[PDB]
Formats: C-alpha cells, sequence, structure tokens
RNA sequence: GUCUACGGCCAUACCACCCUGAACGCGCCCGAUCUCGUCUGAUCUCGGAAGCUAAGCAGGGUCGGGCCUGGUUAGUACUUGGAUGGGAGACCGCCUGGGAAUACCGGGUGCUGUAGGCUU
RNA sequence: AAACCUCCCGUGGAGCAGAAGGGCAAAAGCUCGCUUGAUCUUGAUUUUCAGUACGAAUACAGACCGUGAAAGCGGGGCCUCA
RNA sequence: ACACGCAGUUUUAUCCGGUAAAGCGAAUGAUUAGAGGUCUUGGGGCCGAAACGAUCUCAACCUAUUCUCAAACUUUAAAUGGGUAAGAAGCCCGGCUCGCUGGCGUGAGCCGGGCGUGGAAUGGAGUGCCUAGUGGGCCACUUUUGGUAAGCAGAACUGGCGCUGCGGGAUGAACCGAACGCCGGGUUAAGGCGCCCGAUGCCGACGCUCAUCAGACCCCAGAAAAGGUGUUGGUUGAUAUAGAGCCGAAUCAACUAGCCCUGAAAAUGGAUGGCGCUGGAGCGUCGGGCCCAUACCCGGCCGUCGCCGGCAGUCGAGAGUGGAC
C-alpha cells in the first residue's frame, strides 16, 4: 500500500445473504485511503482479519468519504497504532495537531515511515480521536498550548539560490 | 533410477480406506454396463485379478467390450507426445458408473420438455445456460440499528 | 512487438502449373477468365485440377467412366476428365458417352467413336457449357500408385501390413526373426 | 442503502510486453484479442470473464469504462474486422453490410450495443478490431504491481477512464 | 568425463509446438478386441439380414400409407 | 405397532451393564431306530413338541465409551499468482484468490426392498 | 516362566516360503477328501516402450478335464521380480 | 447476408490423489515428568528370624494425565493439479435378423419415419509424403537431494542465454523494461534530473542522522553475536507537596524500536563510477514537472504473406433485378 494525500471513507458492507441466514448484520469501519478503490480493499482485509467474511462471500453496501466537520478549528489527533518492525509488531499512541482528520492521519503515516522506517502496509490504522488541550501525553504537541504564544524567525535561510546566479551581494538571513 | 515395477508406487493408491476393509460390497458386483458408457476407473486392493495399471486410477473412458465378469474399456492416456485412445480390460470392482453424463442427460430432457411445451403457447424459453451474471441491484434496509464499528485488535503475545 | 506464429503464413496450394506447355498454359488462361468471372464453382475446381501435377490427376480408366456414368440420374451429361481417359480391354460393351479429356488413348478414342459418342476438349467445353451445366466431375483413382502400398505405418510393426521395400521377393530375402514365430517373433 | 448493479461492461488493456510470458497466461490474452502491448477491448463480465480476468491481473489494467469513454473509443479509434482485414469506420455502410442482421446499422447501434450490452454484444464486440492504443500520457506509476499498491496492475473501476483519456 | 543425466526442461515446449491433438474420433469405430462369440453372433444376425426382407417392405409400406393418412387428417 | 425368510446401504447398526416382552413367529429344550459325523448326538444331521422367556432375539435406559453430523479452533495453519517489499541472513509483512486439522462445546443412536404372519 | 487339558477376553496386534509394501477371518491362514487348469490350440490387450522385441500379466474363445449337491472356481504359486 | 471442427483458457457438473498442514489424550515407532496401582514379578537396601506387616527406591507394565517428534507413521486433510460431459456421430417411435444368452425375456446388428443454434470468449481446419541439423548445455523465481559450504554435484515447473540486437543496472550471458525492415513527429516502460550526462535552475513537504571506518538503491560485489544516558520516538511500573538539614518541580527504573558509534586485521596506490556532497547531492514516507529505447500512436518508403482478390474490358455500393409480349 501507499501514500499520497489521504482522505476519510466510511465502508458499509456485510456477507452475501444466504437461506440459513436471510438478514446478515451490517459492519461499519473508518478507512483512510488515497482513494476509494484501496478503500475498499483495505476494509476488506480488516473485516478478514476480523470476521469470517471475505469479498467473494460479501458485498459493500455504502463507501463514501466523510468531511471534515471543523476543517477552520485546530484540533489534537490521538491515533492508537499497530505496526511491524523488523523485529516483532508493537503498538503505539502517538498524538498529532492538524486542522483535519485525514491530515492528522498522514502526518501520523510520515513521522512512522520517518521514525521506525515503518511502511504503510506493516501500520494498521486501530482508533482515531480528537483531544482537547488537556489529555495530551507527548510535550511536543503541549508546548504549543499558549494563548501567548510568540517566537520570532531566527535562521531565515533564503530561498531562489538559482534565481539570478551571479549577484555581486551577498544575502541576508535577518528579517 | 527408479525401478520398472507394475505396482511401484501405490503404497496407498491401491488400499482400502480407514474401516473399509473385508468382505466387498455386492452392490457393485450387479451393476450392468452397456456398450457406449462412460465409465471411471478406480483400483482395489482387495480384488487381485483384473488388476489395471496405475496409470488408469482416477481416468475415465467408453465401455466397448463386456465378458462374463470385465468389460473393455477405451481410455485417453497420455504419452510424452500426445494422447493415445487405447483400450483396457478391467475386472467390475474396478469399475463403476460415472455421474458426469447424467446432469447433461437430464439437462437435455428438460430442454426436450421445455421445447415440446411452451411450443404452443409461442414465448421462446432460454434454453442455454449462463454463467453468473451481476448480482442484480437491490435495496439494503438496515431497520433501526446502526452498522456495527469493528475495530482492529492491538497485538498482544500469546505465545 | 506482437506475437504471433509465423511457421503457417505462407500456403503452399499451387497458382500455377508448373509444366511449360503452350497449350496448358492457354487452357489455363481461359479458365482463370471463366472461374474468375463466373460464379460457377465448376469453373474453380477445373482451374485447381489443371494446376495439379500428373500424380495428382490419376487416369480414369474406361470402364470406371462406364459405372459411374451407369448410375441413375446422370443420364445424357457430359463427362470431365481432368486426368486422361485409358482403354479398358476387360469390358465388351462400351455406351455411348460424351467425354472431355486432356488426354484420350488411341483405342479409347477409337472405342468411344465407334460406339457413337463425342469427345470434346475443354475449351470446345468452355463453348458449349461455359458455367458446366449438365455435367458429370469424375477422376481416377488417387491411390492407385504402388508408392502408396509402402506407406503407412511401418513393416515390422504389430499390425501393419505395409509391403517393405526388397530388392527382389523370394525365400530367404525376408520372412525370417522377425516374421516367423518360430524365428524369434512376428509382428 | 442502495446497492448499484455490477458492472456488466469492462475495458481491459494489456500494460506490459510479450517477454518472459507464462503459456496460461499468453494464452488468456491471445484469447482476449490481445497480443500487443497497449491494446483495448470490451469484455462482457460473468463468473469465467471474471475468472480469466484474475488470471491475467498482472499483465492488464482494467476498469468499468462511461458512455464518453466508449464513444470516443469507437469512434476515434474504431475499426471493423471485414474480410479479416482492418478497415476504419469511416461510413455506416461497412457497420451495415457486417451486422445488419442484428440490427445494428450505425455507430450509434454499436455504441449502443457496447455500452448497454444486448444480445448480439458478441458479434458487435467480435466486429471491433482491438483498440491500438497509444503510450499512457503523463506516464505512469508503476507497472509491475498492483493498482491496489499504488501500480498501474489489476482492476481500477473508476480510473480506468482517466486512463482512457490520457491513452486515446 | 562426467555428463548430464536426465532432463524434461525443454521437453513441454516441444510437446506443444505441433499443436498436441486429442485422438482422433471417427465414427464407426472398429470392432477388433470384442468377444468372439458375440462377434460370431452378430455375423450371423447380419448374414440373414435379407431373410425376410419382403416383410420389413410391407411394414414399411404400410407405415408410409398410414403416415401420408395421418398428415391428410390433420390438414 | 411388530415379527419371520431372503437382502441393499454396512456401527445413527458396535461394545458394557440394567429393565420390559401381549399374540404369531424365532429359539432354548426332549431323544439317537432310520440319514449323517464325532474321543463325547458337545457341533452337524435326523426324529419331536413336556416346560420357558433363564439365554439368544426385539424395544427402551445410561449427565456411558465409540460411531455419524455441526460450532469453536479460524479466516488461524497452509497455499496459486506479484513486486527494483523489509532483513546480513534465518525468515517475515503486504497485494490478488482458495482455505484446513486436534483439544473444547452441541445434536442423533438405523433407514429401507420383496414375500409371508400377529395385533384378527 | 515354557510339556497337556478346560473356560473367558481377543479387528486379526498371527500366518500366508523369501526383502518390503498392499490385501485377506465361517479367508487368501490351519486340518482334512479328491485331483493334476503346472493339459492342447487361434487370436486381442496391459507393463518398459519407439508404443519394437523378451519376460511378466489381463480379459476372451475352441477341446479335454479336476472338484463341489450346485451356483461356480481352476489353463500354476493372493498381487507387485525370480 | 447465409459456418463444421480444434484449443498449455475459463465456467457449470462429476470422479482421482495423500503433499503442505495437523495428530500421536487415535494405530506403529521414539520420548519427559509427576498422582493411583503387593495389577506383575526382581535387584539393592531400612524397621523385621521372616511376613504382599509399615516405608521408599530402582526394573519392564497398567489406570486417568502431562512435555516433545517421524522422508521410508497416521484418524483427518488442503491450495495447486489430473481425467471425463456440456447434443445431429443426440434423442423419440415402427418393423426385421441372430448356430449368442434366455420361462416369457435379453443383448447386439440391420432398415423406415420425426424432432437442429445445446456454457463464456478466441480461432479456418484436416490429411499425406520426403527431410537437414541436433542428441556436451548453462542460468534464474519457486520446490528439492548429497555436502560445512562452494561461481559444487544432481532433480521438477516455467522463463531466458545458447541463436538476441536495443534502453537501464558505471563496467557485464542469465537481472529490470522491451524484442529488431529504412525514416519524420509525439508519448512512455524500466531507470533517472549538482557536474561529467539529456532532464527538479520546484522560492517541493514532513521527520531522522555527525561518523578521527559516515551513508548513498534486486541480482551485486560484503559482515555477526554483544554493547552505548550519542540522539529520536514507544511499552510497563512505581512516588511527588502526608514533600521525592538546604535548594526547588517535575523525577526514576526495567524493556523496546530507528540513525550513528565500538565490535571491525593483509599485503602495488583505489574507488557509492569519478569529482564531490552534511538547510544533502545521505536515510524513510511522499507530490507535481521534466529526461528517451529499435517499445507504443500517426504518416512516407521497401519486401513478404493473405484476399475463393480485380482487369480479355461494365454499372456500382445494407442490393434486395432487368427485359419482352
Ligand atoms: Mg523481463
Ligand atoms: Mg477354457
Ligand atoms: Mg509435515
Ligand atoms: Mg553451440
Amino acid at each position: 500500500k501507499a501514500s499520497g494525500t489521504l482522505r476519510e471513507y466510511k465502508v458499509v458492507g456485510r456477507c452475501l445473504p444466504t437461506p440459513k441466514c436471510r438478514t446478515p448484520p451490517l459492519y461499519r469501519m473508518r478507512i483512510f485511503a488515497p482513494n476509494h478503490v484501496v478503500a475498499k480493499s483495505r476494509f476488506w482485509y480488516f473485516v478478514s482479519q476480523l470476521k469470517k467474511m471475505k469479498k467473494s462471500s460479501g458485498e459493500i453496501v455504502y463507501c463514501g468519504q466523510v468531511f471534515e466537520k471543523s476543517p477552520l478549528r485546530v484540533k489534537n489527533f490521538g491515533i492508537w497504532l499497530r505496526y511491524d518492525s523488523r523485529s516483532g509488531t508493537h503498538n503505539m499512541y502517538r498524538e498529532y495537531r492538524d486542522l483535519t482528520t485525514a491530515g492528522a492521519v498522514t502526518q501520523c503515516y510520515r513521522d512512522m515511515g520517518a521514525r521506525h522506517r515503518a511502511r504503510a502496509h506493516s501500520i494498521q490504522i486501530m482508533k482515531v480521536e480528537e483531544i482537547a488541550a488537556s489529555k495530551c501525553r507527548r510535550p511536543a504537541v503541549k508546548q504549543f498550548h499558549d494563548s501567548k504564544i510568540k517566537f520570532p524567525l531566527p535562521h531565515r535561510v533564503l530561498r531562489r539560490q538559482h534565481k539570478p546566479r551571479f549577484t555581486t551581494k551577498r544575502p541576508n538571513t535577518f528579517f | 533410477t527408479n525401478t520398472k515395477g507394475k505396482r511401484r508406487g501405490t503404497r496407498y493408491m491401491f488400499s482400502r480406506p480407514f474401516r473399509k476393509h473385508g468382505v466387498v460390497p455386492l452392490a457393485t458386483y450387479m451393476r450392468i454396463y452397456k456398450k457406449g458408457d462412460i465409465v471411471d476407473i478406480k483400483g482395489m486392493g482387495t480384488v487381485q485379478k483384473g488388476m489395471p495399471h496405475k496409470c488408469y486410477h482416477g481416468k475415465t473412458g467408453r465401455v466397448y467390450n463386456v465378458t462374463q465378469h470385465a468389460v473393455g474399456i477405451v481410455v485417453n492416456k497420455q504419452v510424452k507426445g500426445k494422447i493415445l485412445a487405447k483400450r483396457i480390460n478391467v475386472r467390475i470392482e474396478h469399475i463403476k458408473h460415472s455421474k458426469s453424463r447424467d446432469s447433461f442427460l437430464k439437462r437435455v430432457k428438460e430442454n426436450d420438455q421445455k421445447k415440446k411445451e411452451a411450443k404452443e403457447k409461442g414465448t421462446w424459453v432460454q434454453l442455454k445456460r449462463q454463467p453468473a451474471p451481476p448480482r442484480e441491484a437491490h435495496f439494503v434496509r438496515t431497520n433501526g440499528k446502526e452498522p456495527e464499528l469493528l475495530e482492529p485488535i492491538p497485538y498482544e503475545f500469546m505465545a | 512487438g506482437v506475437d504471433i506464429r509465423h511457421n503457417k503464413d505462407r500456403k503452399v496450394r499451387r497458382k500455377e502449373p508448373k509444366s511449360q506447355d503452350i497449350y496448358l498454359r492457354l487452357l489455363v488462361k481461359l479458365y482463370r477468365f471463366l472461374a474468375r468471372r463466373t460464379n460457377s464453382t465448376f469453373n474453380q475446381v477445373v482451374l485447381k485440377r489443371l494446376f495439379m501435377s500428373r500424380t495428382n490427376r490419376p487416369p480414369l480408366s474406361l470402364s470406371r467412366m462406364i459405372r459411374k456414368m451407369k448410375l441413375p440420374g446422370r443420364e445424357g451429361k457430359t463427362a470431365v476428365v481432368v486426368g486422361t481417359i485409358t482403354d479398358d480391354v476387360r469390358v465388351q460393351e462400351v455406351p455411348k458417352l460424351k467425354v472431355c479429356a486432356l488426354r484420350v488413348s488411341s483405342r479409347a478414342r477409337s472405342r468411344i467413336l465407334k460406339a457413337g459418342g463425342k469427345i470434346l476438349t475443354f475449351d470446345q467445353l468452355a463453348l458449349d457449357s461455359p458455367k458446366g451445366c449438365g455435367t458429370v466431375l469424375l477422376s481416377g483413382p488417387r491411390k492407385g500408385r504402388e508408392v502408396y502400398r509402402h506407406f503407412g505405418k511401418a513393416p515390422g510393426t504389430p499390425h501393419s501390413h505395409t509391403k517393405p521395400y526388397v530388392r527382389s521377393k523370394g525365400r530367404k530375402f525376408e520372412r525370417a526373426r522377425g516374421r516367423r514365430a518360430s524365428r524369434g517373433y512376428k509382428n | 442503502f442502495y446497492v448499484p448493479a455490477e458492472p456488466k461492461l469492462a475495458f481491459v488493456i494489456r500494460i506490459r510486453g510479450i517477454n518472459g510470458v507464462s503459456p496460461k497466461v499468453r494464452k488468456v490474452l491471445q484469447l482476449l484479442r490481445l497480443r500487443q502491448i497497449f491494446n483495448g477491448t470490451f469484455v462482457k463480465l460473468n463468473k469465467a470473464s471474471i475468472n480469466m480476468l484474475r488470471i491475467v491481473e498482472p499483465y492488464i489494467a482494467w476498469g468499468y469504462p462511461n458512455l464518453k469513454s466508449v464513444n470516443e473509443l469507437i469512434y476515434k479509434r474504431g475499426y471493423g474486422k471485414i474480410n479479416k482485414k482492418r478497415i476504419a469506420l469511416t461510413d455506416n455502410a461497412l457497420i451495415a453490410r457486417s451486422l445488419g442482421k442484428y440490427g445494428i446499422i450505425c455507430m450509434e447501434d454499436l455504441i449502443h450495443e457496447i455500452y448497454t450490452v444486448g444480445k448480439r454484444f458478441k458479434e458487435a464486440n467480435n466486429f471491433l478490431w482491438p483498440f491500438k492504443l497509444s503510450s499512457p500520457r503523463g506516464g505512469m506509476k508503476k507497472k509491475t504491481t498492483h493498482f491496489v499498491e499504488g501500480e498501474d496492475a489489476g482492476n481500477r473501476e473508476d480510473q480506468i477512464n482517466r486512463l482512457i483519456r490520457r491513452m486515446n | 568425463a562426467k555428463s548430464k543425466n536426465h532432463t524434461t526442461h525443454n521437453q513441454s515446449r516441444k510437446w506443444h509446438r505441433n499443436g498436441i491433438k486429442k485422438p482422433r474420433s471417427q465414427r464407426y469405430e472398429s470392432l477388433k478386441g470384442v468377444d468372439p462369440k458375440f462377434l460370431r453372433n452378430m455375423r450371423f444376425a447380419k448374414k440373414h439380414n435379407k431373410k425376410g426382407l419382403k416383410k420389413m417392405q410391407a411394414n414399411n409400406a404400410k407405415a408410409m400409407a398410414a403416415r401420408a393418412e395421418a398428415i391428410k387428417a390433420l390438414v
């Protein structure tokens, strides 16, 4: 599985009806996937991992993207992880600060890949929950919980190094 | 290299199944096999006479000759370049009727019935078989109860 | 890159006769025009048989032609042969027939004309019946040559009746070990 | 919930070459009239066809075409098989001469039979020569792996339209 | 100077090159390999088929007349 | 409802113990001149109907064993096809499809053909 | 502890000449009674196979038989080599 | 304007197996340890002249358990795979023949009559003669035998090199892509975009890493066990205003996973391809844009193959008439 700018999809599915069980129950899951085609595959993978259901023996009842309810508010997201290392698997809890839940999940994937060299296929997303300012364990998120937060830009290394390449003036880093 | 023994490698092929040894049931002895009957061969270790070769075990052929207690079956056999239609003599105990042709015969009779019938009606009926079509879009009614969430289970070492 | 086998792309069938004689070429040109223009398939068959080699058009005996014309229904029809009509000496009564052939033996020609029949060439057939209407197309026995007695399942094989290539038949040239049950085995 | 119908029409594109192909895979490919790379065809979806497409998943990229996709494929790159010869569909006379006995007399009838698969889908589809599509403009993602894991092979149910636009 | 003993590596391609053929089934297969008594009885039955042919001819004529009468009655 | 004679599928039919058998029937049982065979009429064979369900036999019961059939085990083990996936390797994960078997926990404990009886 | 006799349990855990595998319980094992189908003769088929031989084997058929009340079985060894 | 037959395919039915797995509380064999057994008998022993009288012990066994196994074990038992059937050579009637078999009957063979798209998708098929060269092979994914291992020896399936050029892997048998007539334009695959060298000369995104042996892409050209408060995340567990004499706010311990470091020594001077690179030109996850192979698309030309191809000179485009009288 690859990763891009992930979107949250709600997928509802059930096993195909049979004369023994006329009305099978409906199951839903939260799947973060680049598109719906891979969202269905991830839903089937997780359902087969949990229930005795396969794609051939079941069907997808509803698949739809879940829009962010408050895209304009900054929120703290807690994500519970289940990934595989070179050694055995481990359980993790990570906190991220983003405007959207899908953005938080993308940040979680990027951070896991950067810090533990874990690919997307090895990572299972268990639960993503928005959290208030309190109940945050990671000081990195907590240090931004300040109404009177101040910080300058000390070392602004200039870009456009190849905009006109030869100049008589050396650049400036203090602004 | 391996030996050229006739019964080499037949330790389990020519062996009675579990708790099914002893006297051969007499139903197999009193079944008739007309000419042109499709028959699949399965060897039986209880009877040593009329024993088919190991290469014909599980093969299906057609009966062309009949004797007092054996029949002649033409069975296709592939030998490294081609399929040879060769005839062998097999005793009755290693012979049973094949049920592959009876479904076709039943469908033929049903098609003949559907041809004689609905002919004076004027409406042509679908006689040819078709593969599984699309699943005939329908409605799913979740009366009251919402779909149940299925979160992944956190890992724990059990061993 | 397309995966197509080219081993069976060129068809081997003849397009023109291999003979260089000019009368056969003239007949070939006439029947090429007739076959490519007229919808009749008789002209197509005649063209294909004109393209054939000597062994592919074996001679037709007089007795066989008479017997074929003896069948009911095909009365008063013109015999069409792309081979050679050969006289048959072990038959006495020859009826009157209309025959078309590339070659007719002198004995056969004399016997046919004596009985009151007619002998025509293919250029005369085109004038008389351009579409080949009311004609019976016949050919000689293709397997009549002695080569086919040596063809098929090899000799010295069980259930085989193929004549072997022997310098001379005799008592002590063959029929020994390999053919005698007393000498080793037989097939 | 309203469950939409399983699509009855699919468009299959061969997305890899002819080197080192398994005998079963190549047999399925040549039964699908897909011998050259980047060739497209319409496949009627049923159990047998679904299994056949499953056999050759790494070698093909298929999906569910739209009305515009079949329109452009039949119009721009539509060639009919007449006398075992690839003849461009520049006139309705060829389509009539071929499929008049089935009620197909114009390109609209061909589009209707392909997009809405009917009784005469087999003859109409076999009449169409397999499409000679160009290389995908803008590049591919990964030829050697499945579409689910970021590649191009496999089923791309709705995304096949983008591939058709970039290849037709 | 030891050499390779046995293999079946390239054989499948050679087998499938010239279109491996199912044996050509032909109508009216031969009667070789059948018990002599049954063959003798069949030969005797076919030997005397010509006997009593007029009975078959009369029965066929009667059946044809009945079929023609039934066709006329239907029409 | 059930039995006898000949069977079909060959434990849902077997094994251990206990209880019940009205009628016909099946047997126990009474003897060895004739038929027959033994060291012994013990077995077999023959000749019978004084007693009996004691036994066989039939039905039922065992929180019975076994057997047959399900759930769990488990979408686990395993496995077709794929990757310029991870790992030094040993091996492992993922994509596309198929999919087990113990322990453990439930249900059941012969149907049936032909011919002839009894309950009339 | 092993001599012979009696009763019970006993799915074969013994035996079937041999090496091993398969198979076999009123047998294919043990004991008896009779016999020499371990006889004469055409073909067809199976194993290795090139689908050629040899050996081995499989269904038949035509005569002489053996055995049993009979149904049947037997033209060598229960089968896989000798 | 008009299709029989065949397939390294699938589907629907119907048969075959004993490998993976699993089991040995089920058979055979191996095998660990506790409870109840003078079941059985026997050795050392202790309380006893002795005593199956008390106490254990070691022997092979049993009664219910328990730990671990089997290429030459197995109750079960796959995935993959191997045969058949999916109709005209098929069905439904009527009648004859039989030195076969039979109570009547069978069974087979002969004649007459009536009923046609038999699952999906793709192919034009069938058949007969001559016939050269070959009969040293090798490599790779997967399964697998011997061997410590081998660029070792030997098997199964498939694909390649051999016999084959082209783009990429600096270099090159077998790797990745893709297979070849001579060209123009466009677009791609696998790979790349600091310079060599075509293209990121993006105002690329998020993190990690300092090496006085840094690192830099399948085959592949190199490293292990064990350690580090170097640094970055996670898991678990306690105590801290009832204060971990004074200061004062968060603190500690055990595991675990990334980068880096120690472990880490060979001989001509030396190789991520080199230069070089540390707000990377390194590592992990990722966006567009761009670079071009003999591959793909369009067009020109050459040749081969097929057209039941056309022209001995005529009406003519779903042809489904024309012309006397
Ligand atoms: Mg390749
Ligand atoms: Mg005899
Ligand atoms: Mg195993
Ligand atoms: Mg060479």
